[PDB]
């Protein structure tokens, strides 16, 4: 989970959610 | 098993530079996130910045109020966390903990980026800004007033702490309390000590208090009597 | 202040207390708890959704709602006396983290206890070093949380003030002290002057003249 950026993880997350 | 260790904390002149030290164990240092976090004496905790991992290319983040003065380091070879402080100011006095940082967010009910909390403290590191020099104190009377009164003495203006102060040369206890030193802007401290007494005494037995300040070897005895 | 917390807060013992934290970010992002002790380093409470990290009590627990987080302590201990704070954005997607200023939480072990106001106007040996100090007395209350205000006769003093955080005295009362900085012509030129101590609602004063 560490290998990706964290603050680009949340971000991609966010915009599948939505 | 997780330990944390601050060090390089002193006393540092305003407008100079301090690099303070955080020696980690007990876990995974390369990935963990690390946060410097401060106290000032008698107020809360301040984030001051963070660090982050490998994924995120070891970016930093700091205070607002912090930009353009300090910077955060780390160096993965010997687990250590850096706080590099630049044109240091007397607000920048206080004590500093390291912390593990972690890292949350909730897939449906978040917000990036998340939120970041501290699983694990070091026990923190003194930094102290003044421009001040060896001196001792200024003693003055505080004649007795109404509370039962009060009288007690004024040390004034010391650098650096401690001072101790007793009452009679430590025959007088009973009613005495001593007040932490207040840091001032000048960057010397002052503080009061009081002792509680009927006031059926205060025409007939005498007060002294006794104030020694052993950084500048001064000794000072000074009676309190009524105006 | 983007992270705002009621100062003090006060539950008996073996009662229930909520402690609140609000702002903006609040909305939008949640928040983590730290219980911090003199001398001791802050620990981590709880954090997230409902997150409880091993070896904390039960007792502890995190909400939100709106602008709101809230850690809620059931039956309160002895040892549960501290101060509280919380932590999370200070704005929404931002990368920056910040603390409230902090809740002292105190545990009732003795009788609420009205302060004590004493004043020591500035000793004439000051007064020739051209230097006045006014000296505040503050003792014997309980809980030890008190706001201190100064007033030149009826207007508000401005710079020149010092308080210390208040401390245990010998009968597990708290004491503090509060300091006005004046020049000896500022001193003289004013009818009087007041030490205004808020504790518990009930406000307690004290007035001096030159």
């Amino acid at each position: 989970a560490s290998l990706w950026n964290w603050f680009d993880i949340t971000n991609w997350l966010w915009y599948i959610r939505r | 098993e997780v330990r944390l260790v601050e060090s390089g904390g002193g006393l540092v002149k305003p407008g100079g530079s301090l690099r303070l030290s955080c020696s980690a164990s007990g876990f995974d240092f390369d990935n963990a996130w690390m946060t410097w976090v401060r106290q000032p004496p008698g107020k809360g905790l301040e984030w001051v910045g963070r660090i982050t991992g490998p994924g995120e290319g070891w970016s930093v983040d700091y205070a607002e109020s912090v930009k353009g003065r300090f910077t955060i380091s780390r160096d993965n070879t010997k687990n250590t966390l850096y706080l590099e402080m630049n044109n240091v100011r007397t607000e920048d006095t206080g004590y500093y903990f390291c912390a593990r940082t972690g890292k949350y967010y909730d897939f449906w009910s978040g917000y990036p980026p998340g939120e970041e909390y501290f699983q694990d403290w070091g026990q923190g590191t003194l930094v102290i800004v003044s421009s001040a020099s060896t001196k001792g104190p200024s003693v003055f009377p505080l004649a007795p007033s109404s509370k039962t009164a009060a009288l007690g003495c004024l040390v004034k203006d010391y650098f650096p702490e401690p001072v101790t102060v007793s009452w009679n040369s430590g025959a007088l206890t009973s009613g005495v309390h001593t007040f932490p030193a207040v840091l001032q802007s000048s960057g010397l401290y002052s503080l009061s000590s009081v002792v509680t007494v009927p006031s059926s005494s205060l025409g007939t037995q005498t007060y002294i208090c006794n104030v020694n300040h052993k950084p500048s070897n001064t000794k000072v005895d000074k009676k309190v009597e009524p105006k | 202040s983007e992270l705002t917390q009621d100062p003090a807060v006060s539950v008996a013992l073996k009662q229930t207390v909520t402690i609140t934290c609000r702002g903006d970010s609040l909305r939008s992002h949640y928040a983590s708890w730290y219980q911090k002790k003199p001398g001791q380093a802050p620990v981590l409470l709880f954090y997230g959704k409902n997150n409880r990290p091993s070896g904390i009590p039960d007792r502890f627990s995190g909400s939100a709602s709106g602008n709101r987080a809230s850690l809620t302590i059931t039956g309160a201990q002895a040892e549960d006396e501290a101060d509280y704070y919380c932590s999370s954005r200070d704005k929404s997607g931002s990368r920056l983290s910040v603390f409230g200023g902090g809740t002292k939480l105190t545990v009732l072990s003795q009788p609420k206890a009205a302060p004590s106001v004493t004043l020591f106007p500035p000793s004439s040996e000051e007064l020739q070093a051209n230097k006045a100090t006014l000296v505040c007395l503050i003792s014997d209350f309980y809980p030890g949380a008190v706001t201190v205000a100064w007033k030149a006769d009826s207007s508000p003093v401005k710079a020149g003030v010092e308080t210390t955080t208040p401390s245990k005295q010998s009968n597990n009362k708290y004491a503090a002290s509060s300091y006005l900085s004046l020049t000896p012509e500022q001193w003289k030129s004013h009818r009087s002057y007041s030490c205004q101590v808020t504790h518990e609602g009930s406000t307690v004063e004290k007035t001096v003249a030159p």
